[PDB]
């Protein structure tokens, strides 16, 4: 849990000569710093 | 046997412990230390007096023993 | 190293709705709130009064809902009884008038040679001597020369001890700089004296008083030869001897010197304030839910009502409970509930008498039963209601008829009705109602409903902000968010502190900062009506 | 004529009940039961001390006074000497209970040492004490 | 002996009361027998009782029903929750505080001179009751070496010889020897694994531990009151 | 007990004239150097 | 921002400046896992010279400056830290603010 | 008759002892008793023993503990790796090797005059001891005819007559002979067939023997301490 | 590290240097299993000339150095083997420190 997720499809790399070239995507680690939350009352009938 | 008392066992034991740490100074009656100090110097006492007449009637028995004055 | 390990966890084995009381008070401190568990602790604290009576009222309104954790508080900006002689300063424990009856006297032992301190205090049946004041060591010689001699001087600029010498004749034998040095108390400077050939300063018998080296008495040319000299130190001694017990304590401003038994002086229990607004500010943040003021005056009422919206505005709600007056008229409580209409506050209408354990028939004003109908609300569970249940007052000063009380509860009047040959009590409770008056509204109307509500949000947003925030966001946060709540409104329905919740309703939603959340309850209600329809048949 | 230690555990954990009510658990591993437990062993110990003390003096006491000591089973002790071919060329260690016996039929007894012993360098024979492992005339 | 004792209740007559308590109103005179009443039993109030304070009760005087109570067979829910909360207090005993400093002693376990005692911040010696009783007791024992203490040969536990290897035997070995060290507990009323694992050195595992409940605890100490010992030699 | 555990499928063996080529894999043996113990207390009413 | 008095184990009330402070939270952000946080963590701290309103929290906490609060509507008071912002201003950059 | 005795070990006291010998401190006394012990039993070293030798005893004394012990009912757990191979090797026996040069005694195993004794390298004779011991007596039993030694009718093999034809039924009669033979020993709790197979003229077979466990020769050899023969009659 | 006394079987309290002691360490090591350790396992001796504290032998173990601790009232013997440290006191690496 260093990281949040990643697509494993994106990993492509290219080889060339003496150069590698690489491309990713990596979706970052985050942290909770709000919540909001929101409550409903209803009626309810019971029978039997 | 110097025949204690129990005021004085029970005074030297809490000097000592207030000496020994500032911590505790709660000697009031109805705390934990005053009481285990209370009964450990009581049974002290005990321990003295019955030494004292025990070592009365062992010289009673040495003067039996000694002469076989039966 | 290699070690074991031991862990234990005690989470699982349990809001406590804690009450609060503010009044008169003959004894604790000013304007400092405290935490009573036992009435013996209060008894300590408060030593009479009103508040303390209050105190015993809250934890024997009911038979089974007496209230636990009670805040209390005095309100009287009351002094300590001090006194001056000499050189000391003598200042009692005791706030108030009770402390000026403490007498405190000075006296001298000529067998010891030393000074004595008696205190008696005959109100609580103390009465204490502390023999031997200073007589710290004797220094003694056992030679045959032609003197010896010591002496102690104190050093002006602090008044410590500078020096501390023995002499065989004229010159020294060893001289012990005090001021300096790891001699800092009086036994590293005997452990050392002992093992001079010819010279003993054996610490005093009674009792191992050890004090500082610095602080020892003046004492210069005294013939050790001929008298097993003592060094006194009264002043520092005087810590040693009320180190533990002593109600009054002592400081020096200058010499000592015995006086007569002599009571204290000062001692002020002082007028109560006018507005209660900081005494009341101490409890913005103690955690308590009910609070209820000890007076029957409408400005404090008003002034309690801006507090608690003050705190249920902060995230920390509170209800009042008031009254006052002794056989008020339906006039001044309509007056007075007009004045208010207030949700979070509640009006009592009657007073009466209780029967104290101590054997006292008190008759007592409205306010001392608001106290009682709030240490049992705060007894009931979360959500549970005041309707119906015993109160155990001995009588009440008026006995009102089925239209009053329909009066009453219409003007959102709390009130009791008289009831014959129960098995608990001759008194019950007949409604929760608020000063509020618009009965439509339940969270408004009702003290349950509105209680409900607010320990559901409190403990929502507590658990909220003590579990997540401040956390890691990964895939698994969002089902483990839904997970806890629905574990939270499983664990609320067990307990009935709701009615019900569909699970599915639940939704979390998260991304980066933020985590919205929503869900449906169907909240907790006590019933108010019970109707029973009956038919009959027969067989031919 | 003396108390034991069931009873001397007794009897303190009824007077620090007595003495106040803020413990009531005296069960085994307790700290404060521990604690008397150990304080009542040290008693009963100081009681058979001082049983021994007294059986002593019935039975010696009195004739003591007049010069007359009891003869009491001892192990024969003495000095034996050690000699070196040479001054030693380092310290020597002789550890306690080193055996030295007689190479006779006569006398199969067996001495040793109790204490440790060192030879100095410089030395070249030491003295030390030997006890026979043996009470009795045999020794 | 124990007998029962009644408040005079408002408008209250004696009657209701031998109804309320004997299940027959006639005992009323039996009532007024025992507490020597006359003709007025329960007057209006005080100003009444002041013609005749000894033979006459007003309100908020207190009468006695020589009936033989006994606290126990009474029914738990009647027990106000300070009462049941002290009374499982007195049943699970109190103790001189040793555990202090956890992180000390578990740094430590094994070894000896790892705990002691502590004062309770108002000079007096410091103590645990209730639940914190039990944690120093469980604590105290499963640390304990067994055969180690003088006059108790079975307290204790062989955690100390258990350092074995890293399989799953030592691991079951481990728990039966701590399920055998928390059922020597008269108080545990049982005990089972929860979850364990092996990170190669390092062992972890959890305990689930259910004392007695609050209503035998309840029983446990009203029967007590019979003796009146109010104290655990267990 | 002198080693944890081994998988058998990764034991592969190739034969080439003289040579023999081999691997293997072995999770190694250990003996405890902590021990931890954590207990839960619960109650019923 | 905050500055408080740490009791040391010695017995020594240390009653420091606020970069002994920034030390103690450096020792414990130093502790945790990469990604991690010292928001609302505790920080074992015995007393502070200020206790910051909501109002004081609020505009230290927008100009990027750690402060911490002392929680006393639990059943037992402990302080915590309320945020890890950077000193650098623009919020719109979260990989810089925090 | 067998006692226990205990070395002193630092800082122990006689209750410790008592506890752990007993189970129960009480017998402290009785071990002062017997050892005839002064005040202070265990001195802290031999300077304060020299005081009194003969009634005083420091660290690392020997004392005794006059309970009945043997050496039968141990547990087989606390026996030392060398102590059970000697065990054994006593259950199994001692014997004078005869067994030697396998190959010449393997070219005529059914003639005479096959073994003889041979030295140890160390001018004494050759001795053959636990397993040697059992190859040799298994070897020298199935290699006798049986009926031809001296005051022992049964002991020896009937192979000799058993040089028949090439067929199942006699791999059967000789594999049953052997079988017969290896059972006769006492020592050999079992025995079974492995494989065999013919190859014309030349027919070969192998056996599984399973001889006493460890934990039977201990239990045996310890329970002749009673007896102190130490020696096989079988 | 610790040096002290055997009791031989000829009744000699020998007191002995430190490298007898390692010799009785190298006797029980090679008495083990394959792969066994001799952490705590006891060793039987009579007495220490020293008994090091819980920060000692902490010290001792940290720099690679194998100690012997005084222990009270075990079943078989007064003292146990604390740790099988080597003096390569890279502790991460598992191979060359046990």
């Amino acid at each position: 849990n260093e990281i949040q997720d990643f697509p494993a499809e994106d990993v492509q790399v290219i080889v060339e000569g003496n150069e590698a070239r690489i491309s990713m995507t990596v979706y970052p680690i985050r942290s909770f710093k709000k919540i909001s939350v929101s409550l409903v009352y209803k009626q309810q009938t019971l029978q039997a | 046997m110097k025949t204690r008392k129990l005021t004085n066992i029970l005074s030297k034991l809490i000097d000592k412990t207030m000496a020994g740490t500032s911590k505790i100074t709660d000697f009031t009656p109805g705390s934990a230390s005053r009481s285990l100090l209370e009964a450990v110097s009581l049974e002290i006492e005990q321990f003295y007096i019955l030494t004292k007449e025990n070592i009365d009637w062992g010289i009673q028995e040495g003067i039996i023993e000694a002469f076989d004055f039966q | 190293r290699p070690h074991a390990s031991i862990e234990v966890d005690t989470s699982g084995i349990g809001s406590e709705k804690v009450f609060c009381l503010i009044g008169q008070a003959e004894g604790g401190e000013p304007n400092t709130v405290y935490e009573l568990r036992n009435y013996s602790q209060a008894k300590r604290l408060f030593r009479s009064g009103e508040l303390l009576d209050a105190i015993e009222l809250a934890w024997g309104s009911n038979p089974n809902y007496t209230a636990g954790r009670i805040l209390a508080m005095r309100i009287e900006d009351a002094k300590p009884a001090s006194a001056e002689i000499g050189g000391l300063k003598i200042t009692s424990k005791i706030y108030g008038n009770v402390a000026n009856n403490i007498q405190v006297g000075l006296e001298k032992n000529t067998l010891s040679d030393s000074l004595r301190l008696r205190v008696i205090f005959q109100d609580d049946r103390f009465n204490e001597v502390y023999d031997n004041i200073g007589n710290i060591f004797t220094i003694k010689y056992k030679g045959e020369e032609a003197n010896a001699t010591f002496s102690v001087e104190h050093d002006e600029e602090t008044q410590k001890a500078s020096r501390l010498v023995l002499k065989v004749g004229d010159q020294e034998v060893k001289s012990y700089d005090l001021t300096g040095g790891a001699y800092d108390y009086t036994n590293a400077i005997i452990t050392d004296i002992n093992q001079l050939p010819d010279f003993e300063a054996k610490l005093s018998p009674f009792g191992d008083k050890n004090l500082e080296s610095s602080k020892l008495d003046k004492i210069e040319n005294a013939n050790i030869k001929d008298k097993a000299v003592y060094v006194k130190a009264v002043f520092g001694d005087l810590e040693k001897q009320t180190a533990y017990n002593g109600i009054v304590s002592f400081e020096q401003l200058k010499t000592i010197e015995p006086f007569e038994l002599t009571k204290l002086k000062g001692g002020t229990n002082g007028e109560p304030p006018a507005t209660w607004a900081d005494k009341l500010d101490k409890f913005a943040h103690e955690g308590g839910y009910y609070i209820v003021p000890l007076s029957s005056k409408q400005s404090v009422h008003a002034e309690v009502a801006s507090f608690v919206k003050e705190r249920s505005d902060a995230g920390e709600p509170m209800r009042a409970i008031v009254g006052g007056g002794f056989n008020e008229s339906k006039e001044q409580l309509f007056g007075r509930q007009a004045s208010l209409s207030n949700p979070r506050v509640s009006l009592v209408a009657n007073s009466g008498t209780f029967v104290m354990d101590d054997g006292r028939k008190n008759h007592v004003p409205a306010y001392m039963v608001a106290v009682a109908l709030g240490g049992l609300a705060s007894g009931l569970e979360i959500g549970e209601s005041i309707t119906f249940k015993p109160l155990r007052v001995s009588s009440l000063d008026q006995i009102y008829e089925s239209i009053d009380l329909d009066e009453l509860n219409e003007n959102g009047i709390i009130s009791i009705e008289f009831v014959r040959n129960r098995t608990n009590t001759f008194f019950r409770i007949v409604d929760d109602v608020t000063t509020f008056n618009d009965k439509s509204d339940p969270v408004k109307a009702e003290m349950a409903v509105g209680e409900a509500n607010d320990f559901l949000v409190s403990e929502l947003k507590v658990q909220l902000e003590d579990q997540f925030i401040g956390t890691r966001t990964i895939n698994t946060s969002a089902s483990i968010i839904k997970d806890f709540i629905q574990s939270y409104l499983g664990r609320k329905k067990r307990d009935n502190e709701i009615q019900d919740f569909p699970a599915e309703d639940v939704q979390v939603i998260v991304e980066g900062n933020e985590a919205r959340i929503s869900m449906t309850v169907y909240p907790i209600r006590s019933f108010k009506k019970i109707s029973v329809s009956l038919v009959y048949k027969q067989q031919t | 004529k003396t108390r034991k230690l069931t009873n001397i555990l007794s009897k303190l954990i009824d007077k620090t009940m007595a003495g106040t009510s803020k413990i009531t658990d005296f069960t085994p591993g307790s700290a404060s039961r521990s604690l008397l437990e150990a304080v009542s062993l040290e008693i009963e110990q100081f009681y058979i001390l001082t049983k021994e003390n007294i059986d002593w003096g019935i039975q010696e006491g009195i004739i003591e006074a007049f010069d007359f000591q009891k003869r009491q089973s001892k192990r024969a002790y003495g000095d034996v000497t050690i000699q070196f071919y040479q001054p030693l060329d380092m310290r020597m260690y002789i550890p306690a209970g080193t055996t030295f016996t007689s190479t006779r039929q006569e006398y199969p007894q067996q001495f040793e040492t109790l204490v440790d012993y060192y030879a100095e360098p410089d030395s070249t024979e030491i003295v030390v004490e030997v006890y026979c492992k043996e009470t009795g005339v045999a020794g | 002996m124990r007998f029962k004792k009644h408040v005079v209740q408002h408008e209250e007559t004696m009657q209701a009361i031998a109804q309320r308590y004997y299940g027959d109103v006639s005992y009323w005179i039996d009532l007024v027998e025992h507490n020597n009443l006359k003709y007025p039993y329960l007057v209006e109030t005080d100003e009444e009782k002041m013609k005749d304070p000894e033979r006459l009760a007003s309100t908020g005087d207190t009468l006695i029903i020589p009936i033989e109570s006994d606290l126990t067979d009474v029914s738990a829910k009647e027990i106000n929750s300070r009462d049941k909360d002290v009374l499982v207090e007195l049943a699970l005993g109190r103790d001189l505080n040793i555990t202090a400093d956890e992180k000390y002693f578990n740094e430590h376990g094994t070894s000896d001179n790892i705990l002691a005692f502590s004062t309770n911040g108002n000079g007096d010696l410091d103590t645990v009751k209730g639940i914190d009783n039990m944690k120093q007791q469980l604590q105290a024992r499963l640390l304990t070496p067994r055969g180690s203490l003088m006059l108790h040969p079975n307290y204790g536990s062989d955690l100390h010889n258990l350092f074995g290897l890293n399989i799953p035997e030592q691991a079951t070995l481990i728990e039966m020897e701590v399920l055998r060290t928390l059922t020597s507990d008269n108080r545990v009323k049982s005990a089972n694994l929860i979850d364990w694992k092996i990170q190669g050195n390092v062992y972890s595992g959890q305990f689930s531990v259910e004392i007695k409940s609050v209503e035998e605890s309840i029983n446990f100490v009203l029967g007590q009151d019979e003796e009146g010992i109010f104290a655990l030699f267990e």
